[PDB]
């Protein structure tokens, strides 16, 4: 049973609401309580922010906020949280042994392909299209000119040499008698072999339109480094990361964007980039790693960097320092650590995760199912057509 | 491992849901419409020149013979050519071979009770560290089967596992990822593809309670996050394997003879049922 | 099958199956009894996939690859570590 | 070599070190094969 603050959006009556916490943390703390016998009162942060010095608008004064200040002000006697281990923090509050060990990473959207019904003409221009059309009938047509005005064909047995010729289908059996139309319909099985070979090598690699576009390389990508104002991406506001991005002097560019756009929490952070409204997320890797097994539509990009650990930070002079990093260390050499991994991380509904090619699927290719559907609907009035000829 | 490759490595270019559509709704729905074309030649040859066109092989087929049907048939051999574009495409990648872990971890049986297995399992670890007291203390019966193939030093435990005198090698997951790393041919691997079991970490010991303890963990903490412990595990760390046409045998194709011994067992199924029919 | 059906010779036979490994056309007739226009068919299916398979590296058999050849700078795992 | 980690740092690129229709120019060649076939034909 936890008490904490009933609205998280700012500018609202934080009234202390008990709700009930569970987890990863929270086990280990019961695990810890039973260790060393103690009692203990789980109660949340008042703000979501994790805690870093900020400056208050009071100048000539720094001051510790979040869980941090709630820890050194007094109201708090332990940080069991995903809490990072960093030199600013440690220099006020003493961390434990790292209970997890994890580092900075981006989550982004991962974009799920669309299938266009005219997947399958896209390797072709239509100009391509209406001049291969074109010729089909030209070459057809000269067949049984050559054919008929002969000295040594019909116009369905040329039109049919033709077209099955080029659909590769044997519909019409039927081979030109003259020699001209041997060497010119020979040439038209080879042009049709051609265009055919053409349109193969390319209709897989049009048939899926996925590129690398979204795709970044760690922190070192110029998307990150360069600034723009689509490429919105961002942080927890006033959390580790948030300090990690203000120290590196040389990161500073970045920087200016990162305190352009922020987000109160990370639950937030992640809606806006499934959303689309985000375009990067940077976060700890077990959280944006459990949301992309989880959520199933993001994906983690980014090259891992910044490797820290999660550590249950205590005050300056804490008797347990030593005792709970000692009980740490102990749950991480048998077999609980790995049971917590397991039971809160590890497990996944689907991830994604194939370097093969990608497998085709019904919503893929669904144009060729449409195309024949449409050459059903076609050739049933064609029945109808072929009757009134016959009338005829 | 020398790897493996399943035996449905040739099924997977479509999904399964494709290929039931293809090859029996929409087969069927087409060879369906191309008789009800030709009537206005059986509806087992319809069938039969459908299919035949589907991966054109020359095989002998009966064309029929209304203008709407050839026309049928056309836009059929379209929805083929298609068909093998998209399945050959990709045939290649899918058909390759996969390298599967001998082990799933630390816990699997393999370690755990080796007696029961034909093929003893021969694993060791270097004796006076870290991981052989922890093995003692976590698996105590493994770690006495694992004292008899025990190992000398991380070089003699590598070469033992490059000759086949040793199967598996338990030691500190960083050095065997610089060992992996730096391996030439990358015939030595993490299992798990980098799985780690006890997740401590390197410190530098110190006597209990040394002036040097807060400064020196605070200069590390510093170096952590500005970034040079990053460009030191580049410089040290990094190894040849980690920044990563062949020949095709009976086991890397089985798949497609399976298929084919169904179809035999079919056809003589099928066979039998005829002349029971006959008969009767 | 076709020989003891209810109700194709060896050479025809012979010619199907050669002609539909390897399209050539060659085999003339299709097996007359259902029996075998099942295993014929299948056997096609068959012999697509054996040919594909052949074909999608068939190229890369036919001129030899260059692995070692492409060095890579200093950065060379050939050159970093002797 | 600080020379060099300068410029990668910052005289380095985006279009350094770095799925397309077939139009009627990309299929010139084969429709002027098939244009000589109808030329030789009508000769012939
Ligand atoms: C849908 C897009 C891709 C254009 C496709 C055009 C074809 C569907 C049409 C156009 C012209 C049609 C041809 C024009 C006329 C001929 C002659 C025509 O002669 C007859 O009617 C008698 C046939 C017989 O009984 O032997 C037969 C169809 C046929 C081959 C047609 C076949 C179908 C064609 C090729
Ligand atoms: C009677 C005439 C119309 C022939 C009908 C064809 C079907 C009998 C064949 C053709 C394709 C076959 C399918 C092709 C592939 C799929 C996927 C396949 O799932 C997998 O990808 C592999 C699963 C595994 O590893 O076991 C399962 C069979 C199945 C449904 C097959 C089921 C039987 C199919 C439909
Ligand atoms: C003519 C029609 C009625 C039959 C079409 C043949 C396929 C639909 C059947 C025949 C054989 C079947 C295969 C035979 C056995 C294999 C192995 C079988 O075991 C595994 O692959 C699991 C993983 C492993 O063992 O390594 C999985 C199905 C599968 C691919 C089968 C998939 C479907 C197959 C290809
Ligand atoms: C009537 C049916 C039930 C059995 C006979 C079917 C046949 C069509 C044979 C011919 C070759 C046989 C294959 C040849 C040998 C292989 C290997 C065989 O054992 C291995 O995979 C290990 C590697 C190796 O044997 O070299 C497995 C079956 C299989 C696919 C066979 C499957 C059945 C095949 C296809
Ligand atoms: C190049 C490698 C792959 C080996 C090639 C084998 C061919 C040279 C042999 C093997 C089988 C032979 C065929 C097997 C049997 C047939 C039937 C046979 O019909 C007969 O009149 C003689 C037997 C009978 O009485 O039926 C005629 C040859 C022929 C086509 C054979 C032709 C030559 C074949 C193909
Ligand atoms: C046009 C006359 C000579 C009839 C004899 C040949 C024909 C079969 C046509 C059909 C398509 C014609 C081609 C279609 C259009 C191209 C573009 C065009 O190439 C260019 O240099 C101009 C730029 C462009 O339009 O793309 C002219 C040639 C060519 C290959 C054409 C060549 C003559 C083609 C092959
Ligand atoms: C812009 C666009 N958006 C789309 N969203 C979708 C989806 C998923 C539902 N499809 N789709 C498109 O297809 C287009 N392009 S189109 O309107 O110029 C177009 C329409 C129809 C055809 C033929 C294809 C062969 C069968 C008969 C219809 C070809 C081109
Ligand atoms: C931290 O753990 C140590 C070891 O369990 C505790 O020290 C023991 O305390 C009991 C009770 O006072 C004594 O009987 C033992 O002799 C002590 N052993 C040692 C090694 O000193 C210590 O009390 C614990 N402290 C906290 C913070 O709970
Ligand atoms: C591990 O430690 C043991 C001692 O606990 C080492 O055993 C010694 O080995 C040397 C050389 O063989 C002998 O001279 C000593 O008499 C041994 N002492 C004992 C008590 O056995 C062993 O060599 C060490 N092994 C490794 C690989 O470090
Ligand atoms: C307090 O929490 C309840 C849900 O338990 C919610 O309905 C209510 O609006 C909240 N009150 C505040 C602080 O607005
Ligand atoms: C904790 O355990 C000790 C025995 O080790 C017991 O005497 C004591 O009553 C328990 N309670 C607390 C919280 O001290
Ligand atoms: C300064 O901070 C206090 C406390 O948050 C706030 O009440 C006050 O409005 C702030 N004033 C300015 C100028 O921001
Ligand atoms: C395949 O594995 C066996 C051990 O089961 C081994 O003896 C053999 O050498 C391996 N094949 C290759 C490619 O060396
Ligand atoms: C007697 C038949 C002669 C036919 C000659 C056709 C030549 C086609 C050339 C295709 C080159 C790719
Ligand atoms: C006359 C009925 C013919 C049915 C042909 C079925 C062929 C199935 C082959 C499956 C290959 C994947
Ligand atoms: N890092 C290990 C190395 C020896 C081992 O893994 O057994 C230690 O100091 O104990
Ligand atoms: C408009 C005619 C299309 C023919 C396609 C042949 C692959
Ligand atoms: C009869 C011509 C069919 C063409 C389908 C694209």
């Amino acid at each position: 049973i936890c008490t904490g603050p009933n609205d998280t959006s700012p500018g609202s009556p934080r009234h202390t609401v008990p709700q009930c916490c569970y987890g990863f943390c929270i086990d280990l703390l019961i695990k810890l309580a039973r260790t060393m016998n103690f009692t203990y009162e789980v109660h949340l942060v008042a703000d979501g922010k994790f805690g870093t010095q900020e400056r208050v608008n009071n100048s000539n004064k720094k001051e510790w906020n979040g869980m941090m200040g709630e820890l050194l002000s007094g109201q708090a006697d332990m940080i069991v949280a995903p809490l990072t281990i960093n030199n600013e923090r440690a220099q006020y509050i003493e961390f434990s042994k790292p209970f997890k060990y994890q580092g900075l990473t981006i989550l982004v959207k991962k974009e799920i392909p669309r299938s266009t019904l005219d997947s399958f003409m896209q390797p072709f221009q239509s100009t391509l299209w209406l001049l291969v059309g074109l010729s089909v009938h030209v070459v057809a047509v000269m067949l049984y000119l050559l054919d008929r005005f002969s000295p040594f064909l019909t116009l369905s047995s040329a039109m049919w040499f033709s077209w099955g010729v080029l659909l590769n289908s044997g519909i019409g059996e039927g081979a030109p008698r003259s020699f001209s139309a041997r060497i010119l319909g020979m040439v038209w099985a080879g042009f049709a072999m051609i265009i055919v070979a053409s349109y193969t090598a390319n209709l897989a690699a049009f048939l899926v339109l996925d590129r690398p576009e979204e795709r970044i390389t760690g922190i070192n990508d110029p998307r990150l480094r360069n600034p723009s104002d689509k490429f919105i991406y961002a942080t927890v506001k006033q959390s580790s990361v948030d300090i990690y991005f203000r120290r590196q002097v040389e990161l500073s560019t970045m920087y200016r964007h990162m305190e352009k756009h922020n987000y109160e929490s990370a639950a937030e952070a992640i809606q806006a980039v499934r959303d689309n409204k985000l375009h990067a997320f940077i976060w700890d890797s077990a959280v944006l790693e459990f949301e992309a097994s989880q959520k199933c539509d993001l994906v983690t990009t980014g090259e891992l960097f910044f490797r820290s650990g999660f550590g249950i930070g205590m005050r300056k002079d804490s008797p347990w320092k030593q005792n709970v990093s000692l009980s740490i260390l102990k749950s991480h050499e048998n077999g609980f650590m790995e049971d917590l991994d397991k039971t809160w991380v590890r497990y996944q509904e689907c991830d994604s995760r194939s370097n093969a090619p990608a497998t085709l699927t019904f919503e893929n290719m669904a144009g060729v199912f449409m195309l024949v559907a449409g050459g059903i609907v076609a050739g049933i009035f064609l029945i109808f057509i072929e009757i009134a000829y016959k009338r005829h | 491992s020398n790897g493996t490759v399943s035996p449905s490595a040739f099924l997977e270019p479509f999904s399964a849901s494709v290929w039931v559509m293809m090859f029996v709704m929409l087969l069927i729905v087409s060879a369906i419409a191309v008789f009800v074309f030709e009537y206005f030649f059986t509806i087992g040859k319809a069938i039969w020149l459908l299919w035949g066109l589907v991966f054109n092989n020359s095989v002998p087929v009966q064309n029929p013979k209304g203008t709407t049907s050839k026309i049928m048939v056309s836009v059929w051999a379209f929805f083929a050519v298609i068909f093998l574009a998209s399945y050959t495409a990709n045939l290649a990648a899918f058909i390759q071979e996969e390298f599967v872990d001998q082990v799933t971890g630390l816990s699997d049986k393999k370690f755990q009770r080796p007696h029961d297995y034909s093929p003893p399992f021969r694993f060791g670890t270097v004796p006076n560290g870290s991981t052989e007291r922890n093995i003692r203390n976590n698996y105590p019966y493994m770690h006495q089967y694992m004292t008899r193939f025990n190992q000398r030093g991380v070089e003699d435990a590598l070469v033992s596992l490059k000759t086949g005198k040793l199967d598996a090698f338990i030691y500190d997951a960083a050095v065997l990822n610089y060992k992996a790393g730096r391996d030439e041919g990358c015939k030595l691997v993490t299992i798990g593809s980098g799985y780690i079991f006890a997740t401590t970490g390197y410190g530098i010991a110190l006597q209990k309670g040394s002036p040097w303890k807060r400064q020196i963990d605070l200069a590390l903490l510093q170096f952590v996050g500005d970034g040079e412990m990053e460009e030191l595990e580049t410089l040290w760390l990094t190894g040849i394997c980690h920044n990563e046409s062949s020949q095709l045998d009976i086991d890397n194709m089985a798949g497609v003879f399976y298929m084919l011994a169904a179809a035999m067992a079919l056809s003589l199924i099928t066979f039998i049922w005829e002349h029971l029919f006959y008969w009767k």
